[PDB]
């Protein structure tokens, strides 16, 4: 799970 | 070193201005008459809505409480990219086990949307559209069960809490130390949360010493907001499980599925 907070986190 | 403390107050600050385009400050400007541009657009019935959906929009099919409940889960989304962006300017929290960051702004990120709601709320209604709206609270409150009361909430505790007359400044320190709370469930390593985090609320409370002088009560009282707001957001929470449930017409943003996926 967490995808997209996965790549905001990310640059 | 309280000197340390001050320019970290003053790193978040700036991160803050960096991170948050409506600030506290620009909304009481626009809420009282500073600006001379053109006023938000006032919408407090059916009658004034469907006429600003111009001016507060960036299918047309949909019933008027679903169009503003998907409205609100809209704006919920860009903020929280903002507070994303605003917790990794924050010292030490990039460098936290990446699973952890997740999980401080999957638990975090609500408390930090009511925090900053208030800052665009007064008691009539709320600020939208990057200032160029305002609908009215009683207009929200009005809409059909369940969804007035799932705006009404949000304004009971910006009533409360803007009668701490926190500034942008104070915010800015306490949004942070929320955010690297080292009690969320399923952290992996909590020491590195709570060390940045009791110097977090070091520099909070120098803060509030020296910008509210007068009102030594408003650091405690902080502190009972942060628990406060952990019971509100379960009962956002809860109250959003049941309109999923309960409305067949109702399209829920995948990054808020994703956050609110497992919270509990
Ligand atoms: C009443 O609030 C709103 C109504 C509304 O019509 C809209 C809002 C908010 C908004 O920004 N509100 C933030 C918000 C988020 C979560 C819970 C809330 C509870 C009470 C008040 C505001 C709350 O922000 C919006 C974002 C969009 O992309 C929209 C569209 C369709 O493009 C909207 O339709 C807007 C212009």
């Amino acid at each position: 799970r967490h995808k997209i907070l996965h790549r905001l986190l990310q640059e | 070193e309280s000197a340390d403390l001050r320019a970290l107050a003053k790193h978040l600050y700036d991160s803050y201005i960096k991170s948050f385009p409506l600030t506290k400050a620009k909304a009481r400007a626009i809420l009282t008459g500073k600006t001379t541009d053109k006023s938000p657009f006032v919408i407090y019935d059916m009658n004034s809505l469907m006429m600003g959906e111009d001016k507060i929009k960036f299918e047309q099919s949909k019933e008027v409480a679903i169009r503003i409940f998907q409205g609100c889960q809209f704006r919920s989304v860009e903020a929280v990219q903002e507070i994303t962006e605003y917790a990794k300017s924050i010292p030490g929290f990039v460098n936290l086990d990446l699973n952890d960051q997740v999980t401080l702004l999957k638990y975090g990120v609500h408390e930090i949307i009511y925090t900053m709601l208030a800052s665009l709320m007064n008691k009539d209604g709320v600020l939208i559209s990057e200032g160029q709206g305002f609908m009215t609270r009683e207009f929200l409150k009005s809409l059909r069960k369940p969804f007035g009361d799932f705006m009404e909430p949000k304004f009971e505790f910006a009533v409360k809490f803007n009668a701490l007359e926190l500034d942008d400044s104070d915010l800015a320190i306490f949004i942070a130390v929320i955010i690297l709370s080292g009690d969320r469930p399923g952290l992996l390593n909590v020491k590195p949360i709570e060390d940045i985090q009791d110097n977090l609320l070091q520099a909070l409370e120098l803060q509030l010493k020296l910008n509210h002088p007068e009102s030594s009560q408003l650091f405690a009282k902080l502190l009972q907001k942060m628990t406060d707001l952990r019971q509100i957001v379960t009962e956002h929470v809860q109250l959003l499980q049941v309109i999923k449930k309960t409305e067949t017409d109702m399209s829920l943003h995948p990054l808020l599925q994703e956050i609110y996926k497992d919270l509990y």
